[PDB]
RNA sequence: GCUAAACCUAGCCCCAAACCCACUCCACCUUACUACCAGACAACCUUAGCCAAACCAUUUACCCAAAUAAAGUAUAGGCGAUAG
RNA sequence: CCUAUACCUUCUGCAUAAUGAAUUAACUAGAAAUAACUUUGCAAGGAGAGCCAAAGCUAAGACCCCCGAAACCAGACGAGCUACCUAAGAACAGCUAAAAGAGCACACCCGUCUAUGUAGCAAAAUAGUGGGAAGAUUUAUAGGUAGAGGCGACAAACCUACCGAGCCUGGUGAUAGCUGGUUGUCCAAGAUAGAAUCUUAGUUCAACUUUAAAUUUGCCCACAGAACCCUCUAAAUCCCCUUGUAAAUUUAACUGUUAGUCCAAAGAGGAACAGCUCUUUGGACACUAGGAAAAAACCUUGUAGAGAGAGUAAAAAAUUUAACACCCAUAGUAG
RNA sequence: CAUCACCUCUAGCAUCACCAGUAUUAGAGGCACCGCCUGCUGGCUCCACGAGGGUUCAGCUGUCUCUUACUUUUAACCAGUGAAAUUGACCUGCCCGUGAAGAGGCGGGCAUAACACAGCAAGACGAGAAGACCCUAUGGAGCUUUAAUUUAUUAAUGCAAACAGAAACCUGCAUUAAAAAUUUCGGUUGGGGCGACCUCGGAGCAGAACCCAACCUCCGAGCAGUACAUGCUAAGACUUCACCAGUCAAAGCGAACACUCAAUUGAUCCAAUAACUUGACCAACGGAACAAGUUACCCUAGGGACAGCGCAAUCCUAUUCUAGAGUCCAUAUCAACAAUAGGGUUUACGACCUCGUUGGAUCAGGACAUCCCGAUGGUGCAGCCGCUAUUAAAGGUUCGUUUGUUCAACGAUUAAAGUCCUACGUGAUCUGAGUUCAGACCGGAGUAAUCCAGGUC
């Protein structure tokens, strides 16, 4: 008899939310939505904004990393010509790094 | 439930009195680590001095 | 509290083992109450050299090595690369706790030397691949690595719990450079489905079913079998003795040998199991297995160990006070 | 139209002020209110508990001699309730 | 004639045959702090020493009930009833018997069975029938043992007609998460997510609800967008510019409510067609009226008055079932 | 219960009980004489005796078959006196239906001038009080104890104190024991017994944002390993529907060139420590610093409770199916797997064990699915008896012995000794048992108090 309560996990910001630095995007058990643009990853799969921008949902090309053994042998074993898509969240920026100001006149 | 690890102190060789907590093996000898000392700004060796408790 | 389980355990062995042994029982209780001898297996992955020398010292003296020079005076062998220390009979002198060495391992492990008889009388043969069923906590499943004659292993057992204790032992004795391969597979599973999942891959199988332990049962106030709640699962306890080996006869290929084990002295999970699975292959699976000869194996391990020599099929190992090691039973049935 | 219904005093409450009473005759600690015989008898010693702590077991306010203020402060306390 | 199922209280829902009330008159139940608000005074100061102050400070107004246990303790009062004891007394025919805790049987004591009685003659009696009746008997008088106790041929008996711990007074307006009650008029807003708990008869927080204030977005919603698995598969949901609309958020101050019930739908409980129990979505009910026969949950319909006007909404069950052939037939043969 | 008799245990002594006594005594107890038997304490027998509990011969009788007559009290009426429980208001009908499910009041029908008096006891879930039944309270009390907390008190010792050529008493402080004192019985699983459970993670489990199915079914976790910058700081967010707690994190300093893991955990106070830091199967896991059992002697405050719901499973009845029994032969009868209707009952989880109103007397009302009497088909119906089916509720349906989850068995009869329903039909008409009780034993349970749907009074 266990007794257990939902995690509250799941997307905290849909397509098109203005988001800022820092604010955190999904939460899953697994890698449900993959960091794209501008999105980082925290210990527990956690997606968070790296700058502040709106929130874009896209199918991309999966290419896992060659030191990844499991997913590197699962497209070894796809059939030629297969390719892998994943959803994942971007970021878009809306302000730029900064402006260059008149400070003086020397 | 048997208490297969012990926690230690492990205090700096540096005598700036600086100490931390550290879990080792009961069936083992003295640990001799290079942990960062905060008072001298540096890696620093340790050494254990008491058992605190057993985990 | 309320009844203990200790008497409740006491009680039904006093009942049946009586009739079973007779005027033995009464020698068989007191080693049982009494604590039971340990016996030190040394570790070939550590200092294997530099440990026998220091057990000598201790007077502990290897009794497999006495046993290997005796198959030629009384003139399948036996599993090779098997080291352990135990004491004289009679000695009561216990081995200090074991301790890592320089290359991190434990330098022996302590285990009943009556334990090792199973995988002695296996006759472990190199390159061979070796199923272990009911392999946790671990006891059987060491001695199987420290021969280094097995490429493939399988340690399978019901409870997680236990497998996890495995697992523990396996990383603080056995170096990770074997465990990190496929060498040794460690999953918690039914032993019944390994007569499904995988049929004649093992030439060498071990099986150990779960059995009311007579050493444990008369001590161990938790998770007892004698207890009020567990009563279903001893009255069903013969049964699953009976398909746990069957899968077991049906994973190994013709030519293999099966090794049954069981640490009680009871005939009804003994002898009637070993019978039960050889006419449970025949009438379902159509399966004739032989049951080997244990004499010449009892007549070199006389000298530290005592037998009792009214079995039908296997041999078994009843506990004394000089010598303290049991209860256990061993059958090797080999496929054809 | 019967039963009834109505009434305004008797006195009382809270303060201030000021410190109160008890021999007319007879009887009255023995069975009180009983005129009238050897007694030897003698007083002093923490309150507790309910209740609160949502139980309860340490603990839990009770004028102690100037209103106010310091101050519900320093302190005390299963460092809890609360006390101060 | 037509229409109309008393009131209060307690429960999801009371005409309820659940609680309370014969009726009349009188009496009988919301006491207060910080903060906030409101209205004056003065103002970087306010206040009739003390105290507060980054617009405060001072004063006022405005919020917190009633009855009821079994108990516990302290100090008194009780053995004229009763339990046992002490002192000194009394009583017991007749007969059979014998120097009797003998028999029969009056007085006397007790109370076995039955009946009467049941607010009675009686808070334990009456009539008859019974046990004992020279003894461990019955009984009058005075004295003793007192409640953390006494006394007891132990029945947890008796200790002044409620003794598993007397009664009285005091602490005491004991306490009760429990029951019951809670008194003028009128209007307004106003119902069902949960968590923790010696907790599920309660309370605290959140949610919901109310008032005041401040601010600007709130609801509805076009695309776009939200996962692969164990192979596949629902109604939908989230997000959401326009647009239709008028709310929403925040600040301040608190109280109250919570197992709701039934209907429709999808499910859950060892792979349980109904029913029981428990989730989810929605509705209704605890708010009106009309209609389904009467009718909390179905249908119609909600914003409140008067009219001896009018147009409508829902709104009345269908169904009655079994005739039937006429004629003829030799044979290779019992293949 | 006590009781002689027997038996056990304790005590070697005086000026208030025991006792003005001294082991042939006194006290504390068990058992219940005696007699027999036995161990080294136990079992039968037996005299009388008993308002004890059963059984029986004979007699006796209105106890009964089967009641009747009379007398007295009561009664009713006349005269005098004159209560009490009760009472929301009543202008207080019946039958079906409906309904917090048992209607004088609601719906549809029927009935209906108004009033006393005397009877009756079906209803007004009639009235009063007591009690049963569980449940609840961080409500009480009695009792018991190896519940927790204590030795103040008392006794026996020790050391100190004191005397002191030594000893005691007293006092202080320790240590045992006795006897008491205060306080409490955590929740969940119809109850009890036996067990399990309480926190965290995952699945069946809400198919697609989040959350959500308690109970239930099933498997886990209370770790370990690698690091030793597993350092220090700091934007913005998530959050197990509150809080507590928990989670992620850019940049920066400093170094190098936010560890793995589904869970793998515990607040405050307090304790230890120079500091750092550490401490609970506080697992009843938001945790009280430390408290059991029992009550049938119970108490208080409250709450709940024959009747009612049940198209799946199961059972019964009648049809359908036409396999099969019946020599042949479905259908004289009987009938399998099943199906369709009517009725009864069971049911969400310990794939445990057990346990939670009914007869009789009187009076009956009603149903028909008819036990008897009647009528009519079929028959493997010659006739008598039978079997089966349709129709029929006008009438009838006995008396006894044991025994009784109060029912069967047996005996003798009868045309038959019907099945049910009616709040066991019916206890303000009566009565027995049970629910079960205040006393008491026997058996079993418990250290005891006490308990047991067990046996009995
Ligand atoms: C008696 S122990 C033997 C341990 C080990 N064989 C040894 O001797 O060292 C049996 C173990 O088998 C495991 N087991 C029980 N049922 C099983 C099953 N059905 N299939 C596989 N293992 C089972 C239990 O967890 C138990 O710990
Ligand atoms: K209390
Ligand atoms: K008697
Ligand atoms: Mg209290
Ligand atoms: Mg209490
Ligand atoms: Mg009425
Ligand atoms: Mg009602
Ligand atoms: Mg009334
Ligand atoms: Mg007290
Ligand atoms: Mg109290
Ligand atoms: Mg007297
Ligand atoms: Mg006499
Ligand atoms: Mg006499
Ligand atoms: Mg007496
Ligand atoms: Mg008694
Ligand atoms: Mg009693
Ligand atoms: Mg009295
Ligand atoms: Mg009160
Ligand atoms: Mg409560
Ligand atoms: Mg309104
Ligand atoms: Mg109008
Ligand atoms: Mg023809
Ligand atoms: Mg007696
Ligand atoms: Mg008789
Ligand atoms: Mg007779
Ligand atoms: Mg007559
Ligand atoms: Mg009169
Ligand atoms: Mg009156
Ligand atoms: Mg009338
Ligand atoms: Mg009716
Ligand atoms: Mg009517
Ligand atoms: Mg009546
Ligand atoms: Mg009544
Ligand atoms: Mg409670
Ligand atoms: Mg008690
Ligand atoms: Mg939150
Ligand atoms: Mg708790
Ligand atoms: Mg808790
Ligand atoms: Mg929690
Ligand atoms: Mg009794
Ligand atoms: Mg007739
Ligand atoms: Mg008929
Ligand atoms: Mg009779
Ligand atoms: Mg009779
Ligand atoms: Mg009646």
């Amino acid at each position: 008899g266990g007794k257990s309560s939902g995690r509250r996990q799941g997307i905290k910001k849909m397509e098109g939310h203005y988001v800022h630095a820092g604010n955190i995007i999904a939460t899953q058990r697994h890698f449900r939505w993959h960091p794209g643009a501008h999105v980082g990853v925290g210990k527990n799969k956690c997606l968070y904004a790296l700058e502040e921008g709106i929130v874009r949902y896209t199918k991309e090309v999966y290419v896992p990393h060659p030191r990844n053994t499991e997913a590197v042998d699962l497209i070894t074993r796809l059939p030629k010509g297969a390719v892998l898509y994943k959803t994942f969240v971007h970021v878009v920026p809306a302000k730029p790094e900064g402006t260059f100001k008149l400070v003086a006149m020397l | 439930s048997k208490s297969k690890n012990i926690l230690v102190r492990m205090v700096s060789e540096a005598g700036t009195g600086f100490c931390f907590n550290t879990k080792r093996n009961r069936l083992r000898e003295k640990l001799t680590l290079l942990h960062y000392d905060p008072v001298v700004k540096q890696r620093v060796l340790f050494v254990e001095k008491k058992k605190i408790r057993s985990l | 509290p309320k009844f203990p389980a200790v008497r409740l355990a006491l009680q039904n062995f006093d009942m049946t083992y009586s009739v079973q042994f007779g005027d033995l029982w009464p020698s068989i209780r007191v080693s049982l109450l009494s604590e039971q001898k340990y016996g030190a297996l040394v570790n070939n992955f550590a200092a294997w050299d530099h440990v026998s020398a220091k057990l000598e010292q201790l007077s502990a003296k290897d009794f497999v090595n006495e046993a290997i020079s005796h198959w030629e005076l009384q003139s399948w062998a036996c599993s090779p690369n098997l080291r352990c220390f135990t004491f004289d009979r009679g000695d009561i002198s216990r081995f200090p706790p074991a301790r890592p060495g320089s290359l991190g391992v434990m330098e022996y492990y302590l285990m009943d030397a009556a334990s090792l008889l199973p995988v002695l009388a296996l006759g472990l043969q190199p390159g061979d691949i070796v199923l272990d069923l009911c392999a946790a906590p671990g006891g059987k499943t060491l001695a199987l690595l420290q021969t280094g004659c097995c490429r493939n292993l399988a340690a399978n057992d019901l409870s997680p719990s236990r497998i996890a204790r495995l697992q523990k032992i396996l990383h603080s004795y056995v170096p990770e450079e074997i465990r990190d391969g496929n060498q040794v597979r460690v999953t918690s599973w039914d032993g019944r489905k390994w007569g499904e999942l995988e049929g004649d891959t093992y030439d060498r199988v071990l099986v150990d079913v779960p059995c009311t332990t007579d050493r444990h049962s008369l001590h161990e106030e938790e998770n007892n079998i004698f207890k009020r709640s567990r009563k279903k699962e001893r009255q069903i306890l013969p049964v699953l003795q009976v398909q746990l080996l069957a899968a077991g006869l049906l994973a190994t290929k013709p030519g293999g040998h099966v090794v049954y084990s069981t640490c009680s002295l009871s005939h009804l999970q003994n002898e009637y199991v070993v019978q039960g699975a050889i006419e449970l292959l025949a009438n379902q699976y159509s399966i004739q297995v032989q049951v080997e000869d244990l004499t010449h194996f009892r007549r070199v391990f006389m000298d530290t160990f005592c037998f009792f020599s009214s079995c039908q099929v296997g041999e078994l190992v009843i506990p004394n006070l000089m010598a303290n090691f049991g209860p256990m039973y061993f059958c090797k049935m080999r496929r054809l």
